[PDB]
Order: structure tokens, then C-alpha cells, then sequence
């Protein structure tokens, strides 16, 4: 609804919307709110966009990405599973994706 | 021997005091690589996460050692 | 055998 | 005799090079490709069909099979481009920190000494590139020393696996064994096996 | 650069520490009023805390701006964090420890390698003091330097549950905390805490000296106690609710006893072993600083 | 416009991570020696060229 | 009925300044707020020195939110390749003491 | 048998190659015990930071990983102009 | 309603198992050691995982 501001013919609506948006307590936005980059690659990894979405689904999605990011385990950890299923003192090399 | 082996511990079988009985030993002792007191604290705290182990108030050779019993009754 | 500057990869771990 | 052209801008070409090294990945490979071409034109080494790896006729000998397999394990076939690349890499600037192609050796058989020799030879023919990969080779050497000289390995690793030079140049060893990573090449740390400290 | 006041950075309204409660932004002190303690037969006695190691871990050459506040607050109170030692970016604090470093620690809680525009940051002297102790979070995992993770919680108990007589004595009965509670209370508490800008609290804890420091310890004691509370729920052996006539009393047992549990539970955040080593080290350093 | 091949510029050509793109923005950038700690050192005519 | 209602009569009466009973969208529908450090969604703070009220804490719907999302640089769940190196001699492999 | 071809020829090639216009870094000082590369970045107050030397892992160029075994063909499978009727310009 | 994804080896292990589950009660089902005497033990914080 906040996009209707200064863009809808219905005056009272645009007045009430402009009022709620001009409150200190509320502030709409749309797009790239934040950008976390790699500490080594320096490329962006996890962005944070302000989508037009219900907070419930946004909260589920965020729980998921959080579960992925805060685990601090990478693909490289898979070699441990391999090291378990391969003959003792087998070696595993590369690629250190990080 | 630990630095030379790269292991964190060795697990020595215990002697039966009479040399005639050959019966399987109740437990074995595990010598740990813990040169500092802090390493010992860590090994003890991890030790409380795992079954059927116990240790002396202080250890010989001043090296931490933990008994691991093959059964509850042996303990 | 042959010189190869890259890692000589030869398996694929699944996720 | 005055050439009517602009002077070669040292101060500017150097900045543009630093900028390229920072932003442009191909640069390393470009510079190398020059030196390789030079080695190729210097016509200094040529690969040949006749391998000379073993004395006659120990390769035929039965007792030597473990050692022979150990050498054939390491003996790459000669390829001109790969050798020219080696000689060239010795003088070309490094931008991405070079990693050792890892060796699996566990140093049980005496023949495992071959890997050590493969490193010693690398130290000689290419002291520079060896200097880049030396911590990564120290990881293999430590597997060697822990086997062949466990008591010495004990005292040595007890001094520490690495060190840092301080003000006035004195070494400060880690006091703690830990694996080297090339992530450490850009750090203050040095592999301790190369300290040459008695 | 943000100037540090005569009181700590915490005196600024910008760094308020406030959990959600009863539909309002309650301060930690007025949440801790809700806490009540059932003493049991066991006794906590606080051992002298070993002095933290002199060594400051190397900050490995890291081009990036490491988000350290997020790393720390997640390692202590994060719902989902684990393997908080595999990455080893806490060592990065040591980069700030040097006199006249080009690095600055932003209010964002990120460690920039160079001063950068439009990013406010703590006064480098104060941060140098803070890093000189908290870089040692970097050796939380290193075998030579791991903190005791059993004994330290006694102090947690004493500082959380302990009555002024018990805190004076250095010994309190092991207590079982309780409070009237909302659904999912410990989680929401733990996350209201995770969002806290604790770097303010720590930088004031390390830079301040004299009367101004001691006045900090009293002003911020309840905050520190809230961190201690989230942490204690993280290690509490069990956490039940009790029906209390159309009301519910959350009950965590026990304060000051690290159960060393690692399996997760819906009721509270859970420490993986790495998080236990980390929290132990953090407690060692912060308590060492809280008593001086 | 100037007929240069800017391919792979401002990029990483990793074998396993694939190609990656860093920001080309660097207003007022300077060549500076860094500490092994990774932080910048103030320019010193004594050692830096 | 119409617990689900958000807006009503988006039209403008030609006599009175707003239609009787026309209702503006709740301000909460437009406060994108912020993703917290915990990955919890928060409404914008209502005053300086106040933290934002988390969105899940209260019953109002919020139709803009900050979802974290991984970029093209991340990629999880792709198969990854390694060199496997077999032990040179089976009889050299040790089991105990570990 | 090969030492002359190295020390008395290929060494000269290294020497001149060192003077090439693009060999612009100091690569080593002959002291494994102390040498570290000088490190530079392009940094701006506006917050860019581009190390000239980075550890990114194996690159597509195929120049990062080093097979030390290249040493073997060089020792036991390579003619040189100084080493092998043996006149050769 | 939820026809779960499965690899072909998973379909094979499914059919191998490979049928009814309904016989078990699961109301507040827990995993606990029983004594060989047959009494059901409480969760031992030191013995059970």
C-alpha cells in the first residue's frame, strides 16, 4: 500500500498513507537494505532485500538462511564423511572453497 | 610419545596382579596428552560427556590418566 | 606421471 | 641522439602495474607468458625420450621394486611447456599465493626419502618458488621427521612449528605444533623448519 | 569517530540495552526483578579464576571487514550458531590491539582495516584496551589456552542469583531460577540480547578506570547479569514450565551448574562444544575484568 | 569505446568457485604497504618506493 | 465479519472530504523495519534509543520485510570434487591407539 | 652430469630474465629464514581495499598450484646445449 | 498429501522395509533403555546419549 503514496487519485487515502509514512514510528523501503561480503574473496555473499512480503514467510525464510549461515560448516567438511566411509588413513585434497 | 605419534591419547591394558589368571581385564587405563592443567580440565569436562569412565584425584608421572570400564559392575 | 599444476581431482562428494 | 618520442614513465607504469595486479587476474599469466617465451627462445632445456632415473640394472632388480615404484611415483614425463613454465615461474611476480600440489607420503619405507629429495632438488633448482611453497612442504617434512626422528621431532615441535621475527630481528617460536596454511604466507609467521636456528 | 564520555559509551542513549517484556522495552534490571530463586541442597563456591594468558592470537592477514560484534553475540546467545571456532575470526580483534593501527572498530561492530567515511567508530585508545584483553577470544579453542568450563559458572551463578550476602561470602546454595513467562520466553530474551551492542559494554569495561569505572559496574550490573542469564539458560541442565493457577512460571535449573549439554532443545539456545569453550573463555576474560 | 578487452577485469577466475566479481569502485585509491596483520601502514619514503 | 479487511472504499466522495467508513491500511503494513542481528524481523523504533518491536511479537500484519538472500556468489548444495589418495601399503595402516 | 648446463648457462638466462621490464617485484632475498614479500594494497578512505597479493586458491590460469615433481624430468630426462659431437651453438 | 522426494536407492530401501507403521502408539513416545528385567528406565544424563 505504501507505494500508493503520491500516486493514487483517491485523496484521503494518499493523505492517510502519507501521514502514516511521515510518522517516526513507520518507514517504508524497497530493495537492497544490506550487503555482507566474504572476508577473503571480498565479493558479496548475503544480501538483505526489503521485499513486499508477509512477515511470516519472511521470518521462515530468514530462519532458513540463518540456519545455513550460522552453522559455519562448508562443503569441505564433507571430506570428513568421506574419510569415514573410506579406508583408514586415506587422504583427501582440495579444493578449499571456504 | 604423543608429540611423536600425533595422537591425543594411548589406551594401555591393565595388568592382572596374579599372573596365572588370564581372565579379561575389567577396564583399561587411558593416558592423555595433557601437559598443562588447562588441557586436563578440558579432557575432564569432555570426559563427563561419555559413559563408564573415572579418574584418580591425581595421577602418576604427573600425566592425566582415565580408567574406562568394560561394564558397570567392573567399575 | 604427467606434470599437472592443478589439483588432480578424481571424485565428487555429494551434498 | 634524440629519439622523438615520449619518455618511458617509470612512476606511472609502476602504478598501473600495481593496479592491474590488484584488479586484473590475467596479469600474472601475461607476464609469465613473456618469460616462458624467453626461456623457449633461450633454447636452454629440451625434453628427451630417454629417461635416466635408475642405474643399470637396479630397475630390473627384485629387491628394488619398492624404491623403483617410489621413484616412478614421482617421475613426471618431461613436457617442454611445463618445464619452461617452471623456469619462468622462478622469476615471474606472484600475485595469487602459490600452493604446493599436495603429496600423500607417510614415510614408512626408506624409499620415501625420495619425496624429501624431490623437495631438496626443488630448493636448489628453484629457491624462490620453493620459498613460496615452503610451509606447505614443511607439512610433508614433518610427517617425515616424526617418523625418522621422533625424539628430535619431539624437541623441535616442542619449540614450535612456526615463529615470528620481531624488532631487532630475534626469532620467536610458537611453542606449539600446528599445520601451515598458505593463508599464513601473507602473515607474520614463518615455518620453523627453515629458521636455521640450532 | 565517536568520543567516549566520562561515563562509558553505555551512557549514550544510542547503546541502550533493553529486552522486550510485557509489550514494552523493559530494561534488564526490571526483568531481573521477575527472577526468583529456589535454593537446593547443593553449594556453589567460587574458585579463584586463573589469569588469562598473556598471548594475543595473530590476526591472520584478512582483507575483509570482519563483523565481530555479530560473531561474538551469536557465539554467546545465538539460537543457531555452531562451529564458532572453525573460522577463527575472533583473532581479528588483535589487529586493533596495536598502538596507532590503521584499523578501527565501527559502532556497526565491524573491524575495518582502515578508517573509512561515514562509518562512526570507537576511540582507538579505548578499543586498544578492549582488544588487549578480548583478542584472547581468539585462543578460546587452542588447547594450551582453553578456559575451565565447569568452575567458571559458579561465578555466573553468584553474579546472577547470589544475594549480596552470598556474593560477599563467595558461596551460595545452587539455585533454581523461575519467573512468570510468555510463550517462547527464553528464546525471545536470548534474541533481544543477541541484538545488543555489547561492544559498548565491553569497551567501557576495559577502557574505564577509577571511580568512573566502578560507577559503570553498578550502572551496568543488571545488563551483565542478563547476559549471564541467557548464558546460564544455555547451559542449564533442564528448563521446565510450571502451571501456577492460570499463569505459567518458567523454571531453569540450575544456575551456576554447567550441564555441558550439547543436544538442542526448543526451550533455549544450545551450546555446541565450541560454543562452550568460547563462552568459558569469554566468561574468564569478562569476569577477570569485572573484578579489579 | 576505446577498443580494449576488459574481460575478467575486476574479477576472480577461481577453478572451483567459478568467476566472481569484485567492485571496481575505488575513488581516491592509493598504493600502500600493509602490515601482515592486514591493516594499512602510513606511506614511508624510507622503505616504500 | 471482515476481520481480514485492510482497506475499504478506495474512491473519493465529491461532497464530504472522506467517505464515511472508508479505512486506511494499518501503518504496520508499511513498516519494513529491519532485519535484526538474530534474523528476527522488527518494526521501526518509535523513538530514539528504543529498539524496534519484533514483528512476530504482535498481531498486526506487515507487508514489507527484509529477507536475507544468498547471491550468485554463494551456491549451496552443489556437488564438489576432491582428490582421493589411497594409503601406499595396507599393512602400514594403523588403527589403535588413535 | 647436468650441473654445468645449469650453473654455467641457465643461470645466465635467469640473470638477464631478472632485468626484464615486467619482472617488477622482489621475489626472494636468498634467506628462507627471514624473507617475506613486501605487501601492497590499493586502499581508499571511501573504503576500497585491493591487495596486490591474495590467497584465492586454485585459479583458472593454472599457475597457482606447484607440482614439485617437475624436478625429476629436469634431472633425468632433459638434454641441454652445454651437455650434449657435443658442439652446439 | 506430501509425496516425499526419494532417490531410487531410497525407493528400494522403502520397499525392502517395507510397509505398515501404524501398529506403534506414539502419543508422547520417547526413547529409553529398559532393564533386562524389563522395567523401563528413566533417561540417565550420564549413560543414555
Amino acid at each position: 500500500p505504501a507505494l500508493l503514496r503520491d500516486f493514487t487519485q483517491v485523496n484521503w487515502l494518499n493523505r492517510d498513507i502519507t501521514n502514516m509514512l511521515q510518522q517516526a514510528g513507520t518507514k517504508y523501503g524497497l530493495g537492497l537494505t544490506e550487503t555482507r561480503l566474504d572476508y577473503v574473496r571480498l565479493v558479496k555473499t548475503i544480501v538483505g532485500h526489503a521485499l513486499n512480503i508477509d512477515h511470516f514467510a519472511a521470518s521462515v525464510l530468514n530462519i532458513n538462511l540463518r540456519a545455513l549461515m550460522e552453522a559455519n560448516v562448508t562443503a569441505d567438511d564433507r571430506i570428513k564423511a568421506l574419510q569415514a566411509h573410506s579406508m583408514i588413513s586415506t587422504q583427501f585434497h582440495g579444493p578449499n572453497q571456504g | 610419545v604423543f608429540v611423536a605419534l600425533g595422537i591425543d591419547y594411548i589406551d594401555i591394558p591393565i595388568t592382572n596382579s596374579n599372573i596365572f589368571d588370564d581372565s579379561s581385564t575389567p577396564y583399561n587405563v587411558r593416558i592423555w596428552h595433557a601437559p598443562t592443567m588447562t588441557e586436563v580440565n578440558h579432557i575432564l569436562a569432555l570426559m563427563r560427556k561419555s559413559t563408564l569412565v573415572s579418574t584418580h584425584s591425581s595421577w602418576h608421572w604427573n600425566v592425566l590418566h582415565t580408567f574406562h570400564y568394560r561394564s558397570e559392575s567392573d567399575m | 606421471k604427467v606434470i599437472f599444476n592443478g589439483l588432480d581431482v578424481n571424485t565428487e562428494v555429494q551434498p | 641522439a634524440l629519439r622523438p618520442e615520449l619518455a618511458f614513465d617509470h612512476d606511472h607504469i609502476i602504478r598501473c602495474l600495481m593496479l592491474a595486479a590488484a584488479n586484473y587476474p590475467r596479469l600474472e599469466g601475461i607476464i609469465v607468458q613473456i618469460n616462458t617465451g624467453y626461456v623457449a627462445s633461450a633454447n636452454v632445456i629440451r625434453p628427451v625420450s630417454e629417461k635416466r632415473y635408475f642405474p643399470e640394472n637396479l630397475e630390473q632388480n627384485q629387491s628394488a621394486a619398492r624404491l623403483v615404484s617410489a621413484v616412478k611415483a614421482r617421475a613426471s614425463e618431461a613436457d617442454i611447456s611445463s618445464i619452461h613454465l617452471a623456469i619462468a615461474r622462478e622469476v615471474s611476480p606472484m600475485f595469487n599465493v602459490h600452493e604446493l600440489k599436495k603429496i600423500a607420503e607417510s614415510f614408512e619405507d626408506p624409499s620415501s626419502i625420495v619425496v624429501v629429495l624431490e623437495f631438496i632438488l626443488f630448493a636448489l633448482f628453484f629457491p624462490t618458488e620453493f620459498n613460496r611453497i615452503k610451509g606447505d612442504i614443511q607439512n610433508v617434512l614433518l610427517l617425515f621427521f616424526s617418523r625418522w626422528y621422533p625424539v628430535e621431532y619431539g624437541i623441535f615441535v616442542q619449540r614450535g612449528a612456526t615463529y615470528t621475527i620481531n624488532a631487532a630481528g630475534e626469532f620467536e617460536f610458537s611453542g606449539r605444533n600446528e599445520k601451515w596454511d598458505q593463508a599464513l604466507y601473507l602473515s607474520e609467521h614463518f615455518p620453523a623448519l627453515f629458521s636455521d636456528v640450532p | 569517530m565517536l568520543q567516549q564520555p566520562t561515563g562509558g559509551y553505555t551512557t549514550l542513549e544510542q547503546f541502550a540495552f533493553t529486552i522486550r517484556n510485557d509489550g514494552t522495552n523493559a530494561t534488564p534490571t526490571q526483568f531481573l526483578q521477575l527472577l526468583s530463586y529456589e535454593a537446593t541442597e547443593n553449594e556453589l563456591v567460587k574458585k579463584t579464576i586463573p589469569t588469562p594468558e598473556t598471548h594475543l592470537p595473530s590476526a591472520r592477514n584478512v582483507p575483509g571487514n570482519v563483523y565481530i560484534e555479530d560473531a561474538i553475540t551469536q557465539a554467546l546467545f545465538g539460537i543457531s550458531a555452531q562451529n564458532v571456532n572453525a573460522h577463527g575470526y575472533f583473532s581479528r580483534l588483535s589487529a586493533l590491539a596495536l598502538p596507532n593501527t590503521s584499523a578501527r572498530l565501527g559502532l556497526d561492530g565491524v573491524i575495518y582495516n582502515s578508517e573509512t567515511i561515514n562509518i562512526p567508530f570507537y576511540d582507538p585508545a579505548a578499543v586498544a584496551n578492549f582488544a588487549a584483553t578480548y583478542a584472547k577470544l581468539g585462543n578460546a579453542s587452542t588447547p594450551r589456552y582453553r578456559a575451565d568450563m565447569i568452575d567458571i559458572y559458579a561465578h555466573v551463578g553468584l553474579e546472577l542469583a547470589g544475594t549480596d550476602a552470598e556474593r560477599a561470602a563467595g558461596v551460595m546454595p545452587v539455585k533454581r531460577a523461575k519467573f512468570d513467562s510468555w510463550e517462547g520466553s527464553l528464546i525471545s530474551l536470548s534474541r533481544d540480547v543477541v541484538n545488543w551492542k555489547i561492544l559498548a559494554f565491553l569497551i567501557d569495561l576495559c577502557s574505564l578506570e577509577g571511580e568512573a569505572l566502578r560507577a559503570f559496574k553498578t550502572r551496568n550490573r543488571d545488563v551483565f547479569r542478563m547476559m549471564l542469564f541467557i548464558m546460564s539458560t544455555a547451559v542449564a541442565a533442564n528448563v521446565v514450565n510450571r502451571k501456577v493457577t492460570k499463569r505459567v512460571d518458567r523454571v531453569l535449573e540450575y544456575i551456576g551448574v554447567n550441564s555441558m549439554r550439547t543436544a538442542g532443545r526448543t526451550a533455549t539456545i544450545t551450546y555446541d562444544l565450541s560454543r562452550h569453550e568460547f563462552a568459558a573463555k569469554f566468561l574468564q576474560l569478562t569476569f577477570t575484568r569485572w573484578n579489579a | 569505446i576505446t577498443d580494449v578487452d576488459s574481460t575478467d577485469y575486476g574479477k576472480l577466475t577461481l577453478r572451483f568457485l567459478g568467476t566472481l566479481t569484485r567492485s571496481l569502485k575505488m575513488q581516491n585509491a592509493q598504493i600502500r604497504r600493509i602490515r601482515p596483520d592486514g591493516t594499512v601502514l602510513r606511506y614511508d619514503d624510507q622503505i616504500d618506493i | 465479519i471482515s476481520v481480514a479487511r485492510s482497506m475499504r472504499a478506495i474512491v473519493n466522495h465529491n461532497e464530504v472530504d472522506r467517505p464515511r467508513g472508508a479505512v486506511a491500511p494499518s501503518s504496520y503494513e508499511m513498516d519494513t523495519g529491519t532485519l535484526s542481528r538474530n534474523g528476527d524481523l522488527l518494526y521501526s523504533p518509535v523513538a530514539n534509543g528504543q529498539v524496534g518491536i519484533p514483528k512476530l511479537e504482535v498481531d498486526h500484519i506487515s507487508f514489507s520485510n527484509v529477507v536475507s538472500m544468498m547471491t550468485a556468489n554463494i551456491r549451496t548444495g552443489d556437488d564438489m570434487a576432491v582428490e582421493r589418495v589411497n594409503p601406499d601399503d595396507v599393512r602400514a595402516i594403523n588403527i589403535r591407539n588413535a | 652430469n647436468i650441473a654445468v648446463a645449469h650453473t654455467d648457462h641457465l643461470s645466465v638466462v635467469y640473470a638477464t630474465m631478472s632485468n626484464f621490464m615486467l619482472n617488477f617485484t622482489n621475489n626472494f632475498s636468498g634467506n628462507h629464514a627471514t624473507f617475506k614479500p613486501d605487501q601492497y594494497v590499493i586502499t581508499s578512505p571511501e573504503g576500497s581495499y585491493k591487495p596486490i597479493i591474495e590467497r584465492q586458491g586454485e585459479t583458472v590460469d593454472g599457475l597457482t598450484i606447484i607440482d614439485t615433481s617437475i624436478v625429476w624430468p629436469i634431472l633425468c630426462q632433459c638434454t641441454y646445449p652445454l651437455v650434449r659431437s657435443i658442439m652446439e651453438e
